[PDB]
């Protein structure tokens, strides 16, 4: 692990306007973001997209051929941004967890030189709780300023 | 959809996190 965890709180109407500040201000190689829903995927693959950035999205409801192709696709640096749901590539050096995941396993799977970044909402609360615990490891509110060193190779 | 920056620091404190894990153990 060489990954610095933060979370930023939000209420679910402050997420697009959260990432697309992230999308501003961090000094992403390619990014990863996870949602949810496969509905959610696709929803905020097209508001980055429409918000002016290069995005793919893959989720369950997709027949492995594509999703695989895709992915392939992504880790050939053939895109940005890949919005996904739950299943590293060297380039992807900041994570969003747009929907913070339920179970800290899950969690580990998604952060398993790079940044995490969490969007909490009051919904998410004993999770963050439990997911901490369970990992021994504390997420700490978002700094007004991130270290370079953290996450850009 | 605010051409301006998300105010992150307003809004962690919304939200405070050690009282919040405080009360949940009791």
């Amino acid at each position: 692990k060489g990954v610095t965890q933060y979370y930023a709180y939000v209420t679910e109407r402050q997420k697009v306007h959260c990432l697309n500040t992230l999308f501003s201000r961090l000094q992403i190689n390619q990014s990863i973001i996870f949602c949810n829903s496969s509905q959610r995927v696709e929803l905020l693959a097209k508001k980055i997209s429409q918000l002016g950035y290069s995005c793919f999205y893959i989720h369950a409801k997709m027949r492995q051929e594509h999703r695989n192709r895709v992915f392939h696709d992504f880790r050939n640096g053939l895109c940005r941004n890949l919005v996904c749901t739950d299943l590293d590539i060297q380039a992807v050096n900041v994570v969003i967890n747009f929907d913070f995941p339920k179970l800290a396993e899950t969690y580990l799977h998604r952060i398993g030189l790079g940044l995490a970044i969490n969007l909490i909402t009051y919904d998410d609360r004993f999770n963050l709780k439990s997911i901490e615990e369970q990992l021994g490891t504390e997420i700490k509110p978002i700094p007004s300023n991130i270290d370079k060193s953290l996450y850009v190779a | 959809i605010p051409d301006t920056d998300f105010d992150f620091e307003g809004n962690l404190a919304l939200f405070d996190k050690a009282a919040v894990f405080e009360e949940i153990d009791t």
